[PDB]
């Protein structure tokens, strides 16, 4: 799901239905080029945003010297004691105080939440 | 008039001794501030 682009002209594909046949396809209007679709979903909308931020937050924040860091919570894979923690940044959730943790070592990009 | 002219005898003032309290009162205040900060720390840890 998300955008796919036509090969002939590098423009947006958008969907059309094969009227005689009942199969959906993607057709770029700027040309004749077509694709019977793999994405049986055309539009999805995550209204409640229950999603955890682990993909948005990233390992390099471990290098921030103004962030707090504790030895209490160990990393899962390596178990290095030092792990920097910080709050959420999602504006819109049923909760607003949970802590996101990142492993502090230069060679262990690993992350968790409590 | 009469009460100003009487106040001429007793006088009134303010000073440092009016603002310094007892050492036990200071200890009580410090203890209260300590438990209060500890309680706020406990609340923060509960939210965490
Ligand atoms: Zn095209
Ligand atoms: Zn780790």
């Amino acid at each position: 799901v998300g955008i796919r682009f036509c090969q002939e002209c590098n423009n947006m594909l958008y969907p059309k239905e094969d009227k005689e046949n009942r199969i959906l396809l993607y057709a770029c209007r700027n040309c004749d080029y077509q694709q019977e679709a793999d994405n049986s979903c055309i539009y999805v909308n995550k209204i409640t945003h229950e999603v955890d931020e682990l993909t948005q937050i990233i390992a390099d924040v471990s290098q921030d010297p103004t962030l707090p860091r504790t030895e209490d919570h160990p990393c899962q894979k390596c178990g290095h004691k030092e792990a920097v923690f910080f709050q959420s940044h999602s504006a819109r959730a049923e909760d607003a105080m949970r802590l996101y943790y990142v492993c502090t070592a230069p060679h262990c990009g690993h992350r968790w939440t409590e | 008039t009469v009460i100003n002219n009487w106040l001429l005898i007793e006088g009134h003032t303010i000073g440092i001794g009016d603002s310094i309290a007892d050492s036990k009162t200071y200890q009580d205040i410090q203890n209260t501030i300590k438990k209060a900060k500890q309680d706020v720390i406990e609340v923060i840890e509960k939210a965490h």
